[PDB]
């Protein structure tokens, strides 16, 4: 169970914006600079 | 056509035979063309 929980919060760290870790918060807008939100669906997520 | 100096040869209700007749020569029907070129600035979708 902490196989999946970790799976989906690592998936939850590259997708909705809203939400940072404490500290760095500018590499992450450097990461997540090719999703272009909020073109991402669930057909996507899926996927992901 | 009007007359030498008469009115108009459109008033007297008169018929004439002599008067004056336009003429355009071989090929005056030559049909027209034109064209154009299309570009697009911004696409529909786009962004990384």
């Amino acid at each position: 169970i902490d196989a999946i929980c970790s799976v989906e919060g690592i998936l939850l760290l590259i997708l909705s914006r809203q939400t940072t870790i404490p500290g760095y918060e500018d590499e992450l807008n450097k990461l997540r600079t090719g999703i272009s939100q909020p073109k991402v669906t669930e057909r996507q997520y899926r996927r992901a | 056509p009007i007359y030498t100096s008469g009115l108009q040869k459109m008033q007297s209700s008169k018929v004439s035979m002599a008067n004056v007749v336009l003429s355009a020569g071989s090929d005056v029907i030559r049909q027209a063309a034109i064209k154009y070129n299309v570009v697009r600035t911004q696409e529909i979708i786009l962004f990384e």
